[PDB]
């Protein structure tokens, strides 16, 4: 029998590949539904 | 196309049971980003 769970260790003295890493993902869905956001539009000084 | 449009306006009346003959156009009050396939409405009063 074993409980399903366990920590992580990660401690300051780890080296490179015990170290933790921090993970994101950016799930998205594209062309169903309507949409909501973009990147960022650029603008220019006011020419006349 | 998945956008809500509400469009509304404003003006005072003395009317006592009937709407105004004339004429108005209403302007855009808000456009919201709902995403869905609309059927059937309600209204909420007070009480
Ligand atoms: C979110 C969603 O599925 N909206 C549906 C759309 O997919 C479908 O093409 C259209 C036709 O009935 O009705 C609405």
């Amino acid at each position: 029998c074993y409980f399903p769970l366990q920590s992580y260790g990660f401690q300051p003295t780890y080296g490179v590949g015990y170290q933790p890493y921090r993970v994101v993902v950016l799930s998205f869905e594209l062309l169903h539904a309507p949409a909501t956001v973009c990147g960022p539009k650029k603008s220019t000084n006011l020419v006349k | 196309d998945g956008y809500f449009k509400i469009y509304s306006k404003h003006t005072p009346i003395n009317l006592v049971r009937d709407l105004p003959q004339g004429f108005s156009a209403l302007e855009p009050l808000v456009d919201l980003p709902i995403g869905i396939n609309i059927t059937r409405f309600q209204t909420l009063l007070a009480l």
